[PDB]
Order: structure tokens, then C-alpha cells, then sequence
């Protein structure tokens, strides 16, 4: 399958080094590009690093540009996240995802289970002013997202990525271009955003729809997230 | 865009993959099998190995890989797919000599030799094979030389066919085969009387392929 | 015996058929549109060139989106081309290195592959596993496959060298309809715009109309000389272009089942390898085996334009649904996407 | 006998 | 004993320098222009090498005709000497590489296919040009100008004491000539000899056909191999051998008549080497039937 | 047998060609008239016929 | 030593560009041949520019010999000659294309681009034949520097030598700058006349394809004027002040400004590839 068994973490002291070698069940792991996305318990999702297919291009967050180094093992189908230095702010929930890229591609489709790092206690701004709001089912709830730079490129596509994850689970991809639905999602979900304004309409609210929502931008390599908006069924 | 650069990287990976695969195909030695009759072609193809229209027989012998193509079971127009085999390095033609006094056993008007010469010169002067050598295999030579003493080769064609001796009969059939080609300056055939010695047929195929490759290099180089 | 008199009855009914032919045929497409809208010269430009393939290229088909492109060559490759940005999408390894047909599913998720193995192989482009994996291995033809046009999402019709144009189904790999009747091997296949009919091109030099299902010959279309190498269909109407070795890309009507006129030229002595109608069917783009491609006025013949420049024989030609481009998959291992 | 061959022609050897 | 006058030479050798100038420039343009319109990369490199080996000759023609005046520049002495030396080295090494590729392809069908692939046309040409530049840079750095016999007119001479031992410039010039021999004639012609012998015996073994076409093949190919080897020999043996012979002349002290003959003969063997470089396109690259048909 | 196969071929030929006879044929001038009518109706949006905006073309 | 620096500045800039344009234009199959010819004329300048850089380095000193500076002066004149007639010929093509695009084809049919460049180049060589033959090296005023100055008094007696000098200078300035700049200025006057007629496409953005070729040649000709007009004008003012009595204080300025004007005039030899690219 594409089950990404995260392996590593632990109660590591600051400044240490840990191996986060998530395993891939086998989906041409060489073909798929890998990401690393962190999430502190009291914060939202945050992108960490990215390697393309066959260790082509490697990108790191400016916060972890030299502290973290990531590498892959295509024959074994694993990606190795090394932490040269560790800090209190590195305490986060590390989910690694799969992302292939072509015309019909659907990047960030599957996010791994993730592993806890209990260490210690200029770009596009994804505001996502929506917060945790109690909503009864059946309502056409809408989650608004905004960006500083217009996501529309010369290709005619806006790199908006909507995500959903119930508290304690791993996100799934809902819409990957503000307009095209992913797999495993009903037709109710739809971004229908503008060049700089973004939304997400849910015609029939459900317990599965109960959960925080995050919008992503992919125009630039440093990826930005909003603050989750749990849609509690109350 | 970031996704655009990632797509370009994926295309670069695809390009290098197809490049290495095409390089692999270059070292491949691809031969084509034309059995005029389903009598000795099976025996000789078994010798060189040890309802699709084409069967791909692949094997190796002394570090040279041969990809044999069997088109005996086509049952369709030849010229519609014959241009697909323009780039073959060699053509392995298989024909038995144990065919006279049967006269196709179904038609009774033309011999297996007559049909075989029709097929052979059609291949030889064919436009798509204007420079491809032919590996000529004479199958069932043992039975031919066994029965040639009791019945001379004068039966297959009324023209004088030499004496009853197997040597004269083989010389006449070999000449009647080679003279059909009209481009002996560019293509030359490799006559061989196929026998029960399987390995010797494979090494004869190796000598033929080495010959065609070395003159290919001859014209490829500054000379020729 | 009696076969002689039965064939005499067949000859007399054929004579009645030709009497109806001549009675209904009083004018020609030229006799109607003598000098209507002279196209002139619309010689387009080699906008893009794709050079992934490294061998003899035989087939290519545009997608429904009018952007993605598929092509099959002698090497076991079925690369999906992104024409707009000249990118590689999916290089598909192919068991049969002797493919002469490939088609893109209108849904945009499947590609068929025929060739010399008598097998129409279908691959799943959109895979949750991430790699193009073969979905079906349709077989049953006693001859080489020549065309594999996707009739619908699951049902697929195909043409083989066994003189039969079978109809298949991805959902259950069984033979829905044989569509027998052809005397020579069938070379090409073009679906109707509504896909309730389709025509076939054979080596007997006679196009033949069939139903989508439960059908035999509705209309017989003779008049050619050598053999129907390729065939097309009008974008919307009762017409289809017929390419042949005899250098005539003539077309026949369906509601009148008559010959209209021949796209014959004095200089051209070679054959027609591929034909795909232009948008609205005003033009007639024709492939040629003289390393050249030219387009004709579909209602006035003549030289509407010249698309030449390919090194080797033009093997496949396809026109986008949007009509904004024309791809020429000649035997030389490049795909030049003309305007 | 004195000429070191580096004259006349181009080559100095 | 000197006696270096030979009146008849004074107007003939510059004239020979002039008529080998036209054929070399025009002949190389003919082959080069067709390449613009593997072994072919070597053909282009060799044509370029011989062309720019010949172009800078009339500067020396003036030098010879006007009695060692040398007006055609001051550091153009260095420029012309460098171009001619590096391009003679490049021509020799191009012959080496082209015969080497031919040897691979002919004697081993696919056994040396990997060797052919690694040699290629770009990598081998690049490395041979780099070696030629490395072997001809001293010509640039030491080709001094002016002071004909340290007086009178301007001469393009060599100061071997600048970078080598000051006491013995003769030793350095001996060593430079010995290296030039053993690197541009001795070993490369060995490569031609062995590779071409292997090619010829490959013909003798595989091309053993008693047909009329077969005997024609034997005659034509065997003749072309022997002619290539023989022309490189006939055009580089006298020139290099006479350098070596006069070098022993500075040492062994042959009777005057011998060194008189060497002095009266050196310009002529230089001329024959240059003219064979000029005709090398026709005999080697333009000899190719297909390339010649393309030219035609 | 071969005779039975020939009889079946004769049967299929006569019935197929009678079906061909049953086909109603409309006038060729009307057919070509519909042809040109469709062509003039859909001639505008054809880039091959009339060069469309030279900026909207992705190629 | 700015003038030697200006000479050598152009050599590095021009050689990298002009060769790139010439190869790029050659691989890119009327207008194409002329821009290549304008390119190929310019590499004939940078090949001799480092020599001229040493010429004016110490004091007009060139020891490389009589023949070498004969050929280099032939080149230094023929490049700018062939440049002005190349500009003029493709300007013919272009303006006639602007006024009558149909009638542009027959001019190309009447005179093909390749044959036009051929006659242009032979004419430039013929007109530079005198500037070739005269310049012979010598020690002016018994100077160690060896300069091949304009040696007029060969062709004519010493008494008429100054008359021949002024005649050659005026005629060369005319047939190099005045005559061809004037004919292309009339070409652009015609172009403006039809541009005035065609106000619909007068917009720069609304006529990009046609305008750019016109814009490329506008930026070419404005640069050519801004560089050669100084040198040409000062060279004219030289014999103007010699025959007609302008004050000497004026004349001394040209003697100080001609090396700066001549070197700036040679800058265009490097600008053309930059403008084309």
C-alpha cells in the first residue's frame, strides 16, 4: 500500500540527534517526492523539508535549514530525517507525506501516521481567520482562507491545498487546486476560491467533517499553514 | 512554479530512463525467423534456443544476446507489418530439404522448394531488407542425403539437377538458393545444412552475426 | 451446381445497388461548392517537438482535454506527453515492441495498446499505487491489431488483421460483437461523434459502416484501388475521409452513401498513412509515406497547406478536439506538434 | 653547423 | 662546415610554401564545409587541425624569401609557431584516435563496443587537443623574435636558456626534439601500425571470399590501409629522421658533405610533410565513399 | 464442408446486399449542402481556418 | 589610456556577442542574412581590435608590419562600410514592406538577400581599396614608433597630395555616413507617413511583431548615429578648419577629441549583437 510507518522520535534532550526513518509500503517510493510536516501540540501544521524523486532537489525550512538533514533510501523505501541540533521549539508531531507532480497529479494525497518528538516544554501568509465554531449538521458551512500573493500563475492554476484531520489523526487532502477533489472525499467538499480569496463549502456537515481545516499554498517552496478550525458538532 | 519544476524533474527522470533503455536496446542483437514450412523451422528454432502473431525468443550464447522473433503464426498480410522489421541485424531463414516427392502434400502443383524460393527472393529483394544478410538454414539434411540416392533431385525441377550424389544435389540446391538474390554486393547469404548438432548451429549463427556486425562497422568507419 | 445462380442473384442485386447509386448521384461536392471559401495557404509552424522516443513511431492519439498526448513507438515506450509545456508525464514499458496502435480514453485515465501480439493491452494511468499498471489483456484476434479506439469508458472497439473489427469491454474481457464481413485485413477505425456507429478501413479497399452493437454492414463503400490504410470521421455529420495507398484521400457520405470526389494529385504517387479531420471538417489533414504531410480542402481538394518537414514517413496524424494544434507522429522518432 | 634549425621553417626543432 | 646557401632553394621553397598554402586551405575548406552542411568528429577535427596548420605559413614564406627578414609581426612569430606545432600534434593525434576507433570497430564487433562508446567523438577529440596544447605550449613561451644572428635583421629564434638550464640550451633543444619525435611520430605511428595490421588481418580472415566482389574488397581495403600507413611514413620519416640525423650532426660530427645535404634538404622534407598534411583530407576523410558522395 | 461454407457465404451475401438495398439514399446535392452548411456554421472557431488570437495559443 | 581601454573593452564584449549572434542566426533558417552580415562584419573588427589597441597604446606604434596593418585598415573600413550598406539594404526591404508588404516580396525576388549582401561586400571592399593601399609603415619624424599613416603622396604629386587627401576624406565621410544615413532617413520618413496613415496600428503594443523589427533597427540606427556621427563630424571639421579659416583653438579640440570620437565610433561594433539579442 502507501501506509507510511513513521519510526523514531522519543524523549530526546535538546541539541541531540534522532533518526526519523518512516517506511513506505511500496508505491514507487523513488517516483514520489517526500515531505516532512511538523505540528506542535499547541500549534498547527508546519512544513519542514522536501526531497524530490531520486534525491534530485532538497529544500528545508529556514528554521531547520542546517539543523535538520533529510535523505532517502529508494531500494528500502525509507526517508531518513536526521536532527543535527534539537531545541524546545522542535517539539512537534512529524507527519511525512507523498507528493507526485504532473498535470493530473494530486500531491499531498496521503499523510503518514506520524511520530511524537517530546523534546522539552516575506512569504505568503495563510491567515485562515476562521476558528473553532460550533455548527449543527446539514448547514452549508464555509471556511475562508486568504493569501498575500495571488496564487494564480501563468499556468492558470492556484496552488491551494485544503486539508482535514480530526483531533489526534493525520490529515487527508480534500482539494488540491481549490477546485479539484481528491480521492476518498464526497462531492460536497469544494474550494471554489478566487485568485487571492479562498473558501470551502460543506453542504452536508457530518461527524467525519468534524475536525480542524488547514489551507496550504504551493506557489513557493517555503510552505505556509493556517490555524485549524475544528467544526465541533454542537 | 514549484510543481512545474517538480514536473520538469520527473520528465528528466523519464528522459534518462528511456535513454538507458534505448542504450540497452542498441546492444541487443535482434534476428527474425522466416520458416517457409512448419516442418524444420521448429526443430532448428529448438536447436538455437538450446496465439500471438509474433513470438519473442530471447537467449544468450558466449556473451552475445539474441532476440529471436517468430512470425510463423501470423495468418495475415505480410507487407503490412514487414516494415516493422527494417532494423533487424540478421534474418534467419529456415527451410527443409526433406520436401521433394511431397509437393506441399496439399497443393500438389508447387513444391515446398518452389514456395520457399518465392518466399526467399521476396525477402531478399524486398525494399525494407535491401542491406540485411540472410541466415539460410537447410533443415533435415540427414533425411535428404538418405533419400537422395534412391530418388535424384531431378524430380523437384525438371531441369538437370546433377547426379544422384548428395554432394551434387546440395551444391545445386545451394546455388539455386543464392542466385535468387539480386544485391550480392550489399547482402550475402550464409548457407548451412542444419543437423542434429544443436550447439554448432548456434555457433554458426554467432559467426554470421559477427560477420554482419564487422562489415556494419566497416561501412561505419572511414573506409567503405 | 447452384452457387453460380446464387451469385447471379447477388450480381443482379448489386446491379440494383449501382442503379440506385447512379440515380441518387447527380452532382458532386465540387459541383456544389465550386469556389466557396478558397482556403489559400495556411502553412502552420512546428510549435513543439517531442523526442522521447528513440525508434520507429507508429501510433499517437490526442486526449479529450486537448492537451495531453499519447504515442507508441517500436521501443516498448508509451510516453504521455504534456504538449503545452513539452513535459513527460508517464513512460509506460510495453511488452510488445511491435505496436501499431494506441488510443487515449475519453475519460482520461486509460490507454490501449495493440500491435503484433494480437492483444489490445489497456493500462490504468491514474493509479493509487503511483505507477501505470496494466488493467486488461484483451485477446482473441487471429491477426495483428491495427486500431484500438475507445468506444466508451469501458466498452472498447478495435480492428485487427483477422478481417474482423471486434468490440470489447474492460469490465468483462469478453467479445460483445464480432462485426464480421470484411474480406481483407482491416487497417483503421474511426468512431462516429455520437459513437453509435463506426467505420473501418481494410486491405480490400472498401470502407464499411457498422453499428456500435448488434450490427453488420449497413452501407458498403467501394471506389478505392489499393487498400484503405487509414480512415477518419467528420467532426459532426454523415461523412468520413478515407486514406489509401493510391494517393487518394477520398471521402464518402453516409446519409447518401455516395462517393463525393477524390483528393488526387498528379505529383503524389505515394500512399496515405494517416488522416484526421480538422475542426468543422473544412480541411483534411493527410499523412504521407514520402516524409511529408499536407492538408486539403475537405470540400474543394487542392493544396490548402503543406505540413512537410518530417525526415521519415508520417506514420500517425491527430487533430486536437479544440482544434488548436495538429500532431504528426512520423517514423522519425520525434513528435512535431504543428499549429 | 651553427644553425640550430629554429630558422627558415616554422618548426623550431 | 656550414655552407648553407644552396642558391636554387632561395626562391623555390617559399614558392613551395606558397603552393602548399593554397591546396591546404582550399582542400580543408572543402571537407570542413561539408561537415557543417564518432569517426566524423575525428574527420572534422583533423580537417580543422590541418587547415590551421597551413594558414599561418605565408608569414614563414616571407621569412624564407626575404632572407630571414621576418616582417610579419613580432609576437606573431610565437603565434604562428604555436599554431603550426599544436596543429601538427593535433593532426597526428587525430590520426591516432581515428585509427584507434577503426581498430576497435573492425577487429572486435561488440567486444570493443564499450571501448568505442567510452572513446566517443567528443571526449577523445577534447583530450587529444589538450595533449597537443600541453606539448606545444613551450613553443609559445620560448619563440623569441628579432636579432638575426644577434644583429642586422629580425629573426624568429629560440631562447632555450630562459626556462631550462642556461649553460646548455643545446641540451634542452635536444630533449625537446627527442620528446617531439617519441610523442608525435614514433609512438603514434606505432599505434597506426599495430591497429592497421590488426584491421588488415581481420580483412584477411573474415573477408576471405573467392567471389569477384570479395577480391575487389580485399584489393581496395588492403590497399587503403597500406597506403595510409605508407603515406604517414613517407611524409614523417624523412622530416623527423633528418631532424635526428642533424642532431647527431651536432654531436657525432659527420663529414661536411652529409650535413650540407641535410641543410639543403631540411626545407624540402618540411615541405613534403606540410603538403602531405594538406592532402591528408583527400586521402583519409574525403576518401570515404559516402562522405565524398555528400561532398559531390 | 466447403460446399456448405459457400452456401452460407452466398446466403450472407444476398441478405447483406438486400439490406444494402433497403437503405434509403438521400440526394447528394442535399448531402453536400449540409456539409457546407455545417462548415460555414463552425468555420469561425477553427484556429486552422482563421488564426485565432495569437496570444491565447499555448503552443 | 582610456582609448586603448575603450578599444580593448569592445574586443572582449564584441567577440563574445557577435560570434554568438552569427552562429545563432546561421542555425536560425532576407532579414536573416543581413543581420548575419552585420554580425560577420563585426567579428572582422574584434580580430584586429587588440592589434589596434597596441597601435594607439604607446604612440600610434604598430611594428607588426606593412601588410598586417594594410589588411587591418581594409577590415576597419570594410566592417563599418558593409555595416552601413547592410543597414541600408535591409532598410529597403523593411520600409517597402511597411508601405507595401506585397511589393516587398518582388524586391526580394528582384534582389535576393544573399546576392545583395554579396554585391554589398564587394562594393565595400572596392571602396576600401584605397584605405588599404595607402597605409604603409614608417618612422614619421624619425620616431621609434612604426606607424602606417595615410600615405597620400604616392598616387599624386606632393603639391596635389593635400587636395587628394581632402577629396578622399570628404568622399569617404559622404559615402560612409551621409549618403546612406540620408537614404534610410528618407526610408523612415516614408515609414512615418504610412504610420501616420495607419493610426490604428500606430500603438507600440498593438503592433509588436512589426514594431519590434522596426524597433530593433531604430535602436540600431540611433546607436550607429550616436557613435559614428561624432567621429565622422570631427573628421569633416578637420579639413573644414584646414581649408576654410576657422580659429586654431577650435582645431586643437579635434586633435584632442578625435581619438575619443573614433573609439566611441567603434563601440557600435559590439552593440549590434546586444541589440539583436
Amino acid at each position: 500500500d502507501v501506509q507510511l510507518v513513521e519510526s523514531g522520535g522519543g524523549l530526546v534532550q535538546p541539541g541531540g540527534s534522532r533518526k526519523l526513518s518512516c517506511s513506505a509500503s511500496g508505491f514507487a517510493f523513488s517516483s514520489f517526492g517526500m515531505h516532512w510536516v511538523r505540528q506542535a501540540p499547541e500549534k498547527g501544521l508546519e512544513w519542514v523539508a522536501y526531497i524530490s524523486s531520486g534525491s534530485g532537489t532538497i529544500y528545508y525550512a529556514d528554521t531547520v535549514k542546517g539543523r535538520f538533514t533529510i535523505s532517502r533510501d529508494d531500494p528500502k523505501n525509507t526517508l531518513f530525517l536526521q536532527m543535527t541540533s534539537l531545541r524546545s521549539e522542535d517539539t512537534a508531531m512529524y507527519y511525512c507525506v507523498r507528493s507526485i507532480y504532473y498535470y493530473g497529479s494530486s500531491p499531498f494525497d496521503f499523510w503518514g501516521q506520524g511520530t511524537t518528538l517530546t523534546v522539552s516544554s516575506s512569504d505568503i501568509v495563510m491567515t485562515q481567520a476562521t476558528s473553532s465554531v460550533p455548527v449543527t449538521p446539514g448547514e452549508s458551512v464555509s471556511i475562508s482562507c486568504r493569501s498575500s500573493k495571488s496564487l494564480l500563475h501563468s499556468n492558470g492554476n492556484t496552488y491551494l491545498y485544503w486539508f482535514l484531520q480530526r483531533p489526534g489523526q493525520s490529515p487527508q487532502l480534500l482539494i488540491y487546486r481549490m477546485s479539484n477533489l481528491a480521492s476518498g472525499v464526497p462531492d460536497r467538499f469544494s474550494g471554489s476560491g478566487s485568485g487571492t480569496a479562498f473558501t470551502l463549502t460543506i453542504s452536508r456537515l457530518e461527524a467525519e467533517d468534524v475536525g480542524v481545516y488547514y489551507c496550504m499554498q504551493h506557489l513557493e517552496y517555503p510552505l505556509t499553514f493556517g490555524a485549524g478550525t475544528k467544526l465541533e458538532l454542537k | 512554479s514549484a510543481e512545474d519544476k517538480a514536473a520538469v524533474e520527473r520528465s528528466k527522470m523519464i528522459d534518462r530512463n528511456l535513454r538507458e533503455d534505448g542504450e540497452k536496446a542498441a546492444r541487443e542483437v535482434k534476428l527474425l525467423l522466416l520458416g517457409a514450412g512448419e516442418s524444420g523451422k521448429n526443430t532448428i528454432v529448438k536447436q538455437m534456443k538450446i496465439t500471438t502473431g509474433i513470438v519473442e525468443t530471447h537467449f544468450t550464447f558466449k556473451d552475445l544476446h539474441f532476440k529471436m522473433f517468430d512470425v510463423g503464426a501470423q495468418r495475415s498480410e505480410r507487407k503490412k507489418w514487414i516494415h516493422c522489421f527494417e532494423g533487424v541485424t540478421a534474418i534467419i531463414f529456415c527451410v527443409a530439404l526433406s520436401d521433394y516427392d511431397l509437393v506441399l502434400a496439399e497443393d500438389e502443383e508447387m513444391n515446398r522448394m518452389h514456395e520457399s524460393m518465392k518466399l526467399f527472393d521476396s525477402i531478399c529483394n524486398n525494399k525494407w531488407f535491401t542491406d540485411t544478410s540472410i541466415i539460410l538454414f537447410l533443415n533435415k539434411k540427414d533425411l535428404f542425403e538418405e533419400k537422395i540416392k534412391k530418388s535424384p533431385l531431378t524430380i523437384c525441377y525438371p531441369e538437370y539437377a546433377g547426379s544422384n550424389t548428395y554432394e551434387e544435389a546440395a551444391a545445386y540446391i545451394q546455388c539455386q538458393f543464392e542466385d535468387l538474390n539480386k544485391r550480392k554486393d550489399t547482402k550475402e547469404i550464409y548457407t548451412h545444412f542444419t543437423c542434429s548438432t544443436d550447439t554448432k548451429n548456434v555457433q554458426f549463427v554467432f559467426d554470421a552475426v559477427t560477420d554482419v556486425i564487422i562489415k556494419n562497422n566497416l561501412k561505419d568507419c572511414g573506409l567503405f | 451446381s447452384e452457387l453460380d445462380q446464387l451469385r447471379q442473384e447477388a450480381e443482379q442485386l448489386k446491379n440494383q445497388i449501382r442503379d440506385a447509386r447512379k440515380a441518387c448521384a447527380d452532382a458532386t461536392l465540387s459541383q456544389i461548392t465550386n469556389n466557396i471559401d478558397p482556403v489559400g495557404r495556411i502553412q502552420m509552424r512546428t510549435r513543439r517537438t517531442l523526442r522521447g522516443h528513440l525508434a520507429k513511431i507508429y501510433a499517437m492519439h490526442w486526449g479529450t482535454d486537448s492537451r495531453l498526448l499519447v504515442s507508441a513507438s517500436q521501443d516498448g515506450k508509451l510516453i504521455i506527453w504534456d504538449s503545452y509545456t513539452t513535459n513527460k508525464v508517464h513512460a509506460i514499458p510495453l511488452r510488445s515492441s511491435w505496436v501499431m496502435t494506441c488510443a487515449y480514453a475519453p475519460s482520461g485515465n486509460y490507454v490501449a495498446c495493440g500491435g503484433l501480439d494480437n492483444i489490445c493491452s489497456i493500462y490504468n494511468l491514474k493509479t493509487r499505487e503511483g505507477n501505470v499498471r496494466v488493467s486488461r489483456e484483451l485477446a482473441g484476434h487471429t491477426g495483428y491489431l491495427s486500431c484500438c479506439r475507445f468506444l466508451d469508458d469501458n466498452q472498447i472497439v478495435t480492428s485487427s488483421g483477422d478481417t474482423t473489427c471486434a468490440l470489447w469491454d474492460i469490465e468483462t474481457g469478453q467479445q460483445t460483437t464480432t462485426f464480421t464481413g470484411h474480406t481483407g485485413d482491416v487497417m483503421s477505425l474511426s468512431l462516429a461523434p455520437d459513437t453509435r456507429l463506426f467505420v473501418s478501413g481494410a486491405c480490400d479497399a472498401s470502407a464499411k459502416l457498422w453499428d456500435v452493437r448488434e450490427g453488420m454492414c449497413r452501407q458498403t463503400f467501394t471506389g478505392h484501388e489499393s487498400d484503405i490504410n487509414a480512415i477518419c470521421f467528420f467532426p459532426n455529420g454523415n461523412a468520413f475521409a478515407t486514406g489509401s495507398d493510391d494517393a487518394t484521400c477520398r471521402l464518402f457520405d453516409l446519409r447518401a452513401d455516395q462517393e463525393l470526389m477524390t483528393y488526387s494529385h498528379d505529383n503524389i504517387i505515394c500512399g496515405i498513412t494517416s488522416v484526421s479531420f480538422s475542426k468543422s471538417g473544412r480541411l483534411l489533414l493527410a499523412g504521407y509515406d514520402d516524409f511529408n504531410c499536407n492538408v486539403w480542402d475537405a470540400l474543394k481538394a487542392d493544396r490548402a497547406g503543406v505540413l512537410a518537414g518530417h525526415d521519415n514517413r508520417v506514420s500517425c496524424l491527430g487533430v486536437t478536439d479544440d482544434g488548436m494544434a495538429v500532431a504528426t507522429g512520423s517514423w522519425d522518432s520525434f513528435l512535431k506538434i504543428w499549429n | 653547423q651553427r644553425p640550430r634549425l629554429s630558422h627558415k621553417g616554422p618548426m623550431p626543432f | 662546415c656550414e655552407y648553407t646557401d644552396w642558391k636554387s632553394s632561395g626562391a623555390l621553397i617559399p614558392a613551395i610554401y606558397m603552393l602548399v598554402f593554397l591546396l591546404g586551405t582550399t582542400g580543408n575548406g572543402l571537407v570542413l564545409w561539408t561537415v557543417f552542411r564518432s569517426a566524423d568528429i575525428f574527420i572534422a577535427s583533423l580537417a580543422v587541425a590541418d587547415l590551421t596548420f597551413v594558414v599561418t605559413l605565408p608569414l614563414w614564406a616571407t621569412y624564407t624569401y626575404r632572407d630571414y627578414d621576418w616582417p610579419f609581426g613580432t609576437f606573431f612569430c610565437k603565434l604562428s609557431s604555436y599554431l603550426i606545432f599544436v596543429n601538427m600534434y593535433a593532426s597526428v593525434f587525430c590520426l591516432t584516435g581515428l585509427s584507434f576507433d577503426r581498430y576497435l570497430a573492425i577487429v572486435r564487433p561488440v567486444a570493443n563496443a564499450r571501448l568505442r562508446l567510452r572513446v566517443s567523438g567528443a571526449v577523445a577529440t577534447a583530450v587529444l587537443w589538450v595533449l597537443a596544447a600541453l606539448l606545444a605550449m613551450p613553443v609559445m613561451v620560448l619563440r623569441t623574435t628579432g636579432d638575426l644572428e644577434n644583429t642586422t635583421k629580425v629573426q624568429c629564434y629560440m631562447d632555450y636558456s630562459m626556462v631550462a638550464t642556461v649553460s646548455s640550451e643545446w641540451a634542452w633543444e635536444v630533449g625537446l626534439g627527442v620528446s617531439s619525435t617519441t610523442v608525435g611520430f614514433v609512438v603514434p605511428f606505432t599505434i597506426m601500425l599495430t591497429c592497421y595490421f590488426f584491421i588488415a588481418q581481420t580483412i584477411a580472415g573474415h573477408f576471405r571470399k573467392e567471389r569477384i566482389e570479395g577480391l575487389r574488397k580485399r584489393r581496395r581495403l588492403l590497399s587503403i590501409i597500406v597506403v595510409l600507413v605508407v603515406t604517414f611514413a613517407l611524409c614523417w620519416m624523412p622530416y623527423h629522421l633528418v631532424k635526428t640525423l642533424y642532431m647527431l650532426g651536432s654531436l657525432l660530427h659527420w663529414p661536411c658533405d652529409f650535413d650540407l645535404f641535410l641543410m639543403n634538404i631540411f626545407p624540402y622534407c618540411t615541405c613534403i610533410s606540410y603538403v602531405n598534411s594538406c592532402l591528408n583530407p583527400f586521402l583519409y576523410a574525403f576518401f570515404d565513399p559516402r562522405f565524398r558522395q555528400a561532398c559531390t | 464442408s466447403n460446399n456448405t461454407a459457400s452456401i452460407a457465404q452466398a446466403r450472407k451475401l444476398v441478405e447483406q446486399l438486400k439490406m444494402e438495398a433497403n437503405i434509403d439514399r438521400i440526394k447528394v446535392s442535399k448531402a453536400a449542402a449540409d456539409l457546407m452548411a455545417y462548415c460555414e456554421a463552425h468555420a469561425k472557431e477553427d484556429p486552422l481556418l482563421t488564426p485565432v488570437p495569437a496570444s491565447e495559443n499555448p503552443f
